């Protein structure tokens, strides 16, 4: 019994979940994404 | 004195108003 629950626990160490929310929150805030600015984008493209 | 049609519909094709207001956005 005492080993089946350490191996539950080291596999529910190993099944954490909170460290991957925290690298994508830090992802978005260094990407910093954003919408404002004009309407629509005019730009300049040498189409083939 | 029988009238005739004035100026029709100009086209102003879209790369010159696409430029034109490009400047306008630059400008703003």
């Amino acid at each position: 019994g005492q080993k089946l629950k350490q191996d539950g626990d080291s596999f529910r160490m190993k099944l954490n979940t909170q460290e991957i929310f925290d690298d994508w929150a830090r992802k978005v805030q260094q990407r910093n994404l954003g919408v404002s600015g004009r309407i629509f984008t005019i730009e300049s493209t040498r189409v083939r | 004195r029988k009238l005739v049609h004035d100026k029709e519909l100009a086209a102003e094709d879209e790369q010159v108003f696409l430029m034109k207001q490009q400047s306008l956005l630059a400008k703003q």
